[PDB]
């Protein structure tokens, strides 16, 4: 992977490339890494693709039980500690490097979560083995307060450091924008990568393999 | 007080006028038992127990209503002596498991919190009975000073500059209140604990008595101990004088 | 304790006529590193008994917090019973081959002192629970420095007046600070005797460096 | 309607009492113990003729030195009994000796007030045992006779009755007994008292007996030794 | 890390450096390492990022539960208490070398140490974290009896400078916090306001 | 790791007669090169007519024998009476037994009368495994008081000895000489060699110094 | 390797609206094949094939578990299972073993109740759901079957275009692995009936 | 009358019957008596015969080398109670090395039981000790009673026509001290004897005594060791 959020103006943008790796072969060229866990906060993740996705739908169940309790809106501290404390209890066994991000009564917020459950809160945040590749980018490119087309950019361009420097990391940008009174899930927000055209033909033909043994099972 | 078809069998269940009478009979063991007192004075806190001889077989320091709780907590009771006991042994491990987390000596109103709901756990079920037992505790610090508390039966925690559990313990508090504590020195309580005790205890009807008495403040360093032979001595002859 | 973090080295205990000495530096070794240079590593058990404790110090505290309350609890019955220094050997005995037998000991080695009834108790434990009573021990490097010149005077002298026991005592702290790379010229002197337990504060051991000219 | 643990005003178990008027009910045991060893008798009852008497035992070996007859209520026994067959051969695999009589009759006697309602385990006791035991056996203390009641009081006797009949076999004991008789005389005069109480007439079918001594290991009477001395009317 | 606490007469001074590292790379540049458990209670935090965060939260929860039973503004004895607890029963799992500072009504300004061993000792300072290795000899040089507020700001901000200077797990910012009878005030250095001494070579 | 475990030294002996029992060791407690005390008699009482002797790891020694004691009280509290030697010597084994798979690190020699008044003398290894013998050594030095014993007490391999009974002077004076042998090789074994002695009337016992290197 | 002990190679492919679903039929313990006629493709309702590689032992105790709870959904629902609840079942299942997983990974292909759309989706030994429009494989020749995939499948294809596709892709790709051959057995979902066929292929 | 069924049923008089019964049973259990000098204590037991035929029932327990008891009420309960007296002091010296205190062990039983008598479905224990000891403080006689309340005795003698046995014990109260353990024993069974009806007195079959003090431990004389003893009987007057 290669997952990364930003706190700009109005609110949050969180980013994340689609590649699944099995050993070093490609298994997904398109997978979601941006997850949901309430209608206001999202959560981008990283490492253990099992691991990401339960998790994250666990702490999303909690939340929404959490949400339906108390009439309101969930906050990113709750979030925030209801991962904390999981990945924490399970020593670091369940591989899930998290970016999460969301807007509250409180405002915009932004975490990282490590998979030993440490926490960080801050403007800016990568995760994922083309972690460091995004980073620089931030590092370099990053101001604080800016507006949403350009923290939109800003979060693509280091995804795309990630896709084009890290073997782990590949294919289409994900994006989402928290605000106020906003939210833009923008899956495939950029195909910078695509496959070659086929301009030789390979169509094996009906009646090129052999069968030994045919049996039709009729259906409703 | 009557209704008892039901109602009063049981400490989990109420009665139509909304009374637990499981936790009132168990009051009435206290009620009972012979009277015990404690004063607060302005340096420390006294202790009084009129203990009832039952035979002249059993030796002076049998059956002591007086209990160490902690070396600067003391502790009188009155009711039924076993349940008495058991709950000094309560106190003595909330007090030991307090300085083992915290490191120093158990404040007294924590421990009398935690004590009293220890007490209140036992008005509540049907699977046990309240304890029948009312207990006074005692302490004296530098930073916190003199300070005096009791629980009774239900679980009920009050902080009291006089008080008297037992028999006779309405006839006793009148006496209590003659006395200015607040201006008093702790070696001068002795005297006035005695007095009351004695006048309090019936002569007739009850046999002979035995007077304990205890005491923790500022001349005994903030450590309760039983108050000397020879200041106890003085005090029951100051009392028997008070008999004129 | 798998692994013991800050630690103290030698602690040193003989008897005398009288009583009993016990001596130990205030130095808490993180590894090579002299991290806590003003740490107590003897403790009063009672009127009658002390303590001094060798290797991890946070483990000793532990201890100090169980002895503590026993003798407290005691103490509230005023039942005229008290633990005897050879109790309290006893009592700690189980307690360390406990934890031992657990696979998790307390990393540590105790020496303890007391007068009880006339005679002098010295005592030595384990983290094992090997524990035994001698007239003289040294845990550490003390059992390879201290011990030896403890044995030696004890042979031509088994039984000492406090003065000629506490210059021993002297004399064994001087050589340790010598020879051993994990003490501290800054120790404390607990004493056990018919009047009770007195623990002494800083000091430290005059040392001889003349042998530095006569190289060449 | 009560817990099984309530104490009369008189200061008794209603339970530990009521099980002792269900000896009452069950068939009348006698035991004698002598200087040349201890015998014990018991009827046995039979209902029916096709009812087969050999599986009516009413007398058990616990070890080779040790026998014990029973009264009351047979089925409740069938624990008691075998605990102690496991605690004479959990004593010879760890101290490589044989337990004495008192001993085990104490093992025993430790599981009789065994029960109750609440704060119980997964299979703990409802109730006492509704029987009476008697102990005979051989030991260093020569041979002793114990007795047994669901109270968990276990005594030394000289010749003791437990049963229905047991009122007026005590009393004939107490005429017959001398404190040194013979084994021969003992068995004659248990039988002899025996005879005098059962409802059925006394045959070499009815009854059982059996004799443990110094000399040889517990003894299980047959038909024909049971004849020998049957024979004396 | 590199974390420190100096008492002075009527608090503490808290001070820390704000590195985070995930191997030799720096994974927070800016760490909060002076975590708030009371109103006058800090701690200072080296060793495992998720270790020690776990143990603070579960000190906040459980001296919040206790000063409100209890009636009383919390002892920093006390917080430091319940941090040994942990430290010393879970010792074989977490990697925690903690520095609690505070003030309270009672005994005033205390610095209490809690090593990866579980003990426990009062300090006049206090110093932990691997760059507190490269700073032992300037502390003990430095250190005067009875240095007042804004000696022991400066002191602190010194050491540590010096410590991120040589340390490579150290380094980026001071946070400086200071906490007395009238509350808590925290500050923070940037580049410039970093105690410059300058390289000292030919 | 951590090592449960530490080598102690210390050799225990028995020889079992017509109406005496002998029960020696030497009283030095070792660790690694050096000596933690040279007053450490590891031949201990358990009853008027019984003596165990522990060699080993001295925390197991200690902890062995404090059951043992207490074991003793239980079956007197249960059964009226003493426990006899061969009641001992089978207890021990099933306690012994009950660490099978965390072994006292423990070698026992029991020593006393048997139910008719004759001596004997029980073997034991670290796990409960024991038989009665005429004699046996225990411990660090057990290779080397073994054979001379199986020679002059045993009579083997010599041609033509009637084999005379043993007298309580003769294995007195045979105790005294294996051990000073042993203390003159074995680095674990000098100081002093304590004597346990059992007879009709209780248990006797004598010191005899030995080399203190 | 642990899914190496066995072999095993399993494929499912999108058609037109059709769903096919291939994989090789050699059951063998490392050198040795044993049995040529072993199973790996299970119904688990008409028109919904799971195929699971890796294991034998998991291979069947999954499918036999899975079956257990599909039967129990199925009954408690008034319903057949939809494709994506299958998939979401099988995750559950196989995480619920996270620290002692499974040896297998499933391929999911099946047709929607209803809509008859097509659903293929492969998973993890610890249940990660993948969902393509093209194909999925498991097996011990992963890479093998992603070249013939990646280079015969075409956009819009009929169950027949299908057929020889998925057939093409497992024959060549099982030729270039020593554990997995010995015949391939093939399952074409369509609306109104489903053709099995075993393929002429090479038992080496 | 509804409320003498449980432990946990408080009368409105505020009492409890089955705590109350239980000490009944005390009361029909046979009579013994304890006393103690400055250095000696000294319990002496009435044995009962269940039909005299069968042996005299046993009265007097060990429980250390410094303990001893006598009971009173339900055997099973009592055995019960003194296995775990037999416990506590097997740990005070497995730990210690040294006697378990006497008071501190009383107190253990107070603890012990009154768990029982504050629980559903649970009863008091049975039984009356008399608890005999000597320690660092001296010579102790101890009660205990199914109330788990404990008394501290100078001489006590709990069971059937006790009372006549108390009164034995009032008026010698004053001689018990500075006399020996010859004399103890004698003022022992002079008080047992008192509860016996006029027609029989004290015999070697039906007197059990348990001695502790300085010098000796706790021994139990019954048959023919109890003779030396009655060798020596005054006689009874009334
Ligand atoms: C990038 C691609 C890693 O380079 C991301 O971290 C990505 C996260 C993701 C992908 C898809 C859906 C949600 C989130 N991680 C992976 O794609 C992940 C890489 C990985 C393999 C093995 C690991 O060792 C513990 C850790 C990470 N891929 C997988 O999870 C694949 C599909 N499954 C497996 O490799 C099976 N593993 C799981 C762990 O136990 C051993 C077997
Ligand atoms: C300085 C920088 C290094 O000693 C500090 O001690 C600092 C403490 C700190 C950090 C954040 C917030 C408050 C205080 N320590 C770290 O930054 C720490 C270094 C460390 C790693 C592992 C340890 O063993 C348990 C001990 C110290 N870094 C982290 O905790 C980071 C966030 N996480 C990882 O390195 C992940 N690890 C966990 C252990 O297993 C290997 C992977």
């Amino acid at each position: 992977t290669t997952i990364a959020g930003v706190v700009y103006k109005d609110g949050i943008v969180l980013g994340a490339d689609t590649r699944a790796t099995e050993g070093m072969v490609v298994a997904d060229k398109n997978c979601s890494k941006i997850h949901f866990i309430s209608p206001n906060i999202y959560c981008c993740g990283a490492g253990t693709a099992a691991d990401t996705d339960m998790t994250t739908q666990l702490i999303s169940s909690n939340l929404e039980l959490h949400s339906l309790t108390t009439g309101r809106l969930p906050r990113v501290v709750t979030a925030n500690r209801m991962l904390k404390q999981m990945l924490f209890r399970y020593q670091g066994y369940i591989g899930a490097a998290l970016v999460l991000g969301g807007v509250d009564v409180t405002g915009p917020h932004l975490y990282s979560i490590y998979p030993h459950g440490s926490t960080d809160k801050l403007p800016y945040v990568t995760m994922g083995s083309g972690s460091l590749a995004a980073m620089a980018v931030f590092e370099d490119k990053f101001r604080p307060d800016m507006e949403e087309e350009e923290a939109k950019k800003l979060v693509s361009e280091a995804i795309a450091a990630g896709i084009f420097n890290d073997l782990g990391s590949g294919s289409n940008i994900d994006l989402c924008v928290i605000s106020k009174s906003k939210l833009d899930f923008l899956r495939p927000f950029s195909v910078p990568n695509k496959k070659g055209t086929r301009l030789g033909r390979y169509r094996c033909e009906k009646g090129t393999t052999a069968v030994l043994t045919e049996k039709v099972t009729p259906l409703e | 007080s009557s209704i008892g078809t039901g109602y009063d069998l049981s400490a989990s269940t109420f009665s139509p006028d909304g009374r637990v009478f499981q936790v009132e009979y168990a009051m009435k063991a206290v009620e009972n038992s012979s009277t015990a007192i404690g004063i607060r004075c302005k340096d420390g806190v006294v202790f009084g127990v009129e203990k009832l001889v039952l035979s002249k077989l059993y030796e002076e320091g049998s059956n002591k209503r007086l209990f160490n709780v902690d070396r600067h907590v003391g502790m009188a009771v009155a009711g039924l002596l076993a349940d008495a006991r058991s709950l000094a042994d309560i106190a003595r491990e909330e007090a030991s498991n307090f300085r083992s987390n915290f490191g120093y000596n158990i404040p007294l109103k924590h421990l009398a919190d935690r004590v009293a709901m220890y007490v209140h756990a036992y008005t509540l079920y049907s699977a046990v009975r309240p304890f029948g037992c009312s207990f006074m505790l005692g302490s004296y610090s530098a930073n916190d000073g003199a300070q005096l508390y009791m629980i009774d039966p239900s679980g009920v925690s009050y902080g009291y500059w006089g008080c008297a559990i037992g028999k006779a313990r309405q006839a006793a508090k009148t006496e209590i209140e003659k006395l200015q504590m607040k201006e008093m020195t702790c070696r001068d309580v002795v005297k006035e604990v005695a007095k009351i005790i004695y006048i309090v205890h019936d002569e007739v009807k009850d046999k002979a008595f035995e007077l304990e008495l205890s005491w923790v403040g500022e001349l005994t360093k903030g450590r309760h101990e039983i108050v000397p032979k020879d200041i106890r001595e003085e005090a029951e002859k100051y009392a028997k004088e008070s008999l004129k | 304790t798998q692994n013991p973090m800050v630690t103290g080295t030698s602690v040193l205990g003989v008897k005398f006529d009288g009583g009993v000495v016990i001596a130990a530096d205030m130095l808490g070794s993180y590894g090579s590193l002299a991290r806590f240079r003003n740490i107590s590593r003897i403790m009063r058990v009672n009127d009658s008994t002390m303590l001094g404790a060798s290797g991890d110090y946070a483990d000793f505290q532990y201890l100090k917090q169980v002895l503590g309350q026993m003798v407290i609890d005691e103490e509230l019955l005023g039942d005229g019973h008290s633990y005897s220094p050879r109790a309290i050997h006893s009592w700690l005995t189980r307690a360390m081959y406990s934890r031992r037998s657990k696979m998790n000991p307390l990393w540590n080695t105790m020496v303890i002192g007391g007068y009880a009834d006339g005679e002098s108790f010295l005592g030595y434990v384990d983290m094992l629970g090997v524990a035994y009573e001698a007239p003289s021990l040294a845990t550490g490097y003390g059992a390879y420095l201290a011990q030896p010149l403890l044995r030696e005077v004890l042979e031509k002298q088994p039984v000492l007046s406090q003065t000629e026991a506490r210059e021993l005592v002297e004399r064994c702290m001087r050589v340790l600070y010598y020879r051993d790379a994990r003490s501290y010229n800054r120790f404390q002197i607990a004493t056990v005797t018919e009047k009770g337990v007195e623990i002494e504060g800083p000091l430290s051991a005059q040392t001889n460096w003349d042998i530095a000219h006569m190289i060449s | 309607d009560r817990g099984v643990n309530t104490f009369s005003p008189e200061g008794r178990l209603f339970q530990v009492e009521y099980a002792i008027e269900a000896i009452k009910l069950g068939s009348t045991a006698i035991g004698i113990q002598t200087s040349e060893g201890v015998c014990l008798a018991v009827e046995k009852r039979i209902t029916s003729p096709l009812m087969e008497p050999s599986s009516i035992e009413k007398i058990v070996e616990i070890d080779a030195h040790i026998g014990c007859a029973m009264s009351g209520l047979i089925a409740d026994a069938k624990t008691l009994i075998d605990k102690a067959r496991v605690e004479t051969q959990n004593h010879w695999f760890t101290y490589n000796e044989t337990m004495t009589v008192e001993s085990v009759t104490q093992a025993v006697s430790n599981l009789a007030l065994q029960f109750g309602e609440e704060d119980a385990d997964p299979g703990a006791m409802s109730r006492p045992f509704g029987v009476a035991l008697l102990f005979g056996g051989v030991d260093e203390k020569g041979p002793q006779l114990f007795h047994m009641d669901p109270s968990g009081t276990f005594v030394q006797c000289d010749a003791r009755a437990i049963g229905s009949a047991s009122e007026g076999a005590q009393s004939s004991l107490q005429e017959v007994y001398h404190k040194s008789m013979t084994l021969k005389e003992a068995i004659k005069s248990s039988l002899i008292i025996l005879k005098q109480v059962m409802e059925e007439k006394l045959n070499a079918t009815n009854i059982e007996l059996a004799t443990v001594q110094p000399g040889q290991n517990f003894h299980m009477f047959t038909k024909e030794e049971l004849e020998e001395v049957i024979k004396d009317i | 890390t590199t974390i420190m606490a100096v008492q002075f007469n009527g608090g503490v001074v808290l001070g820390a450096d704000s590195r985070t590292t995930t191997g030799s790379y720096i994974a927070n540049r800016v760490t909060d390492k002076l975590t708030p458990i009371h109103d006058h209670i800090f701690c200072c935090r080296s060793g495992s990022a998720a270790d020690t965060q776990a143990v603070a939260d579960a000190v906040t929860y459980q001296l919040g539960f206790h000063s409100i039973e209890l009636n009383e503004p919390p002892l920093v004895h006390t917080a430091a208490s319940l941090f040994k607890e942990m430290c010393y029963r879970y010792r074989e799992d977490l990697m925690a070398g903690i520095i609690i500072a505070g003030w309270d009504p009672q005994e005033g300004g205390q610095v209490y140490s809690v090593p990866m061993g579980g003990m426990m000792v009062r300090q006049s300072f206090a110093i932990g974290g691997s760059g507190s290795s490269y700073i032992y000899g300037y502390v003990d040089a430095t250190y005067r009896e009875g240095m007042t507020k804004d000696e022991c700001l400066q002191f602190t901000a010194n050491a540590l400078a010096l410590a991120m200077e040589r340390d490579g797990s150290s380094g980026g910012v001071i946070r400086l916090a200071a906490i007395q009878e009238s509350g808590v005030e925290r500050q923070v250095l940037l580049g410039d306001q970093i105690p410059k001494f300058t390289i000292a070579t030919l | 790791r951590f090592s449960p475990y530490a080598f102690n030294g210390g050799t225990v002996l028995a020889i079992a007669g017509e109406d005496f029992s002998i029960v020696a060791s030497d009283t030095r407690l070792s660790e690694g090169f050096s000596i933690h005390t040279r007053d450490s008699p590891k031949c201990y009482k358990l009853t008027d007519k019984t003596v165990i002797g522990c060699s080993g790891f001295h925390g197991d020694c200690l902890t062995l024998t404090k059951i043992i004691e207490a074991r003793l009280k239980m079956y007197k509290h249960s059964n009226n009476k003493a426990m006899t030697t061969g009641a001992i010597a089978a207890m021990l084994s099933t306690i012994l037994y009950s660490r099978r798979f965390f072994p006292y690190y423990v070698y026992n020699i029991i020593g006393g009368l048997d139910e008719e008044g004759k001596g004997a003398v029980y073997s034991f290894d670290p796990v409960g495994s024991y038989q009665r013998d005429s004699f046996k050594a225990g411990g660090s030095a057990s290779a080397m008081l073994q054979p001379l014993l199986d020679n002059q007490v045993g009579f083997k391999n010599m041609q033509n000895v009637e084999h005379v009974p043993l007298t309580l002077d003769r294995a007195m004076r045979l105790v005294k000489d294996v051990f000073i042998s042993a203390a003159e090789r074995d680095v674990y074994t000098g100081d002093a060699l304590r004597i346990c002695i059992v007879t009709k009337e209780g248990i006797r016992e004598e010191t005899v110094p030995l080399r203190k290197d | 390797s642990i899914m190496s002990y066995n072999g095993g190679a399993v494929m499912a492919m999108k058609g037109k609206n059709c769903v096919a679903i291939a994989a090789d039929r050699r059951f063998g313990i490392q050198a040795q094949m044993v049995t040529t006629d072993f199973q790996k493709i299970f119904p688990m309702g008409d028109r919904l094939y799971i195929g699971l590689a890796g294991l034998a032992t998991d291979v069947q105790t999954v499918a036999q578990r899975l079956k257990f709870r599909l039967n129990l959904y199925e009954l408690k629902e008034g319903r057949q299972i939809k494709p994506y609840t299958l998939m979401s079942m099988v995750a559950n299942l196989l995480y619920e073993k996270r620290f002692g997983p499974y040896y297998t990974e499933p391929v999911i292909a099946g047709l929607d109740p209803k809509t008859f759309k097509p659903f293929i989706c492969s998973l993890d030994l610890i249940g990660c759901p993948m969902v393509t429009d093209d194909f999925v494989v498991s097996g011990t020749c992963s890479e093998q079957m992603y070249g013939m995939c990646e280079s015969l499948w075409e956009p819009n294809m009929d169950p027949e275009h299908l057929f020889e596709t998925i057939s093409q892709a497992m024959l060549n790709a099982v030729d270039r692995d020593a554990v997995s051959g010995m015949g391939v057995i093939v399952h074409v979902i369509e609306k109104d009936k489903i053709t099995t066929r075993t393929l002429k292929a090479r038992m080496d | 009358n509804q409320y003498d069924n449980d432990v946990t049923v408080w009368s409105p008089q505020g009492r409890i019957h089955q705590i109350e019964y239980a000490m009944e049973a005390v009361k029909q259990g046979s009579a013994t008596v304890g006393l103690k000098s400055k250095t000696h204590a000294v319990l002496v037991a009435l044995k009962r015969a269940q039909s005299e035929l069968a042996a005299h029932q046993k009265k007097i327990l060990h429980v250390d080398n410094h303990i001893g008891i006598s009971i009173a009420g339900l055997t099973a309960d009592a055995r019960l109670l003194c296995n775990f007296m037999r416990q506590e002091c097997l740990d005070s010296r497995f730990v210690f090395d040294r006697p378990l205190p006497v008071s501190r062990l009383v107190s253990l039983i107070g603890s012990k039981t009154q768990i029982p008598t504050q629980r559903y479905g649970r009863r008091p224990y049975g039984v009356g000790l008399l608890i005999a000891g000597y320690d660092d403080m001296g010579p102790h006689i101890f009660q205990t009673c199914p109330s788990a309340n404990y008394f501290d005795c100078r001489a006590m003698s709990i069971g059937a026509r006790s009372q006549s046995a108390r009164t034995y014990l009032e008026r010698h109260m004053s001689e018990f001290m500075e006399c020996n353990l010859d004399e103890l024993v004698k003022h022992g069974l002079r008080a047992l004897r008192e509860t016996l009806p006029a027609e029989q007195d004290l015999t070697t079959k039906n007197v059990s005594i348990g001695i502790v003090g300085k010098d000796l431990e706790f021994t139990i004389y019954d048959d023919d060791d109890v003779s030396p003893f009655l060798d020596g009987l005054e006689e009874r007057p009334q």
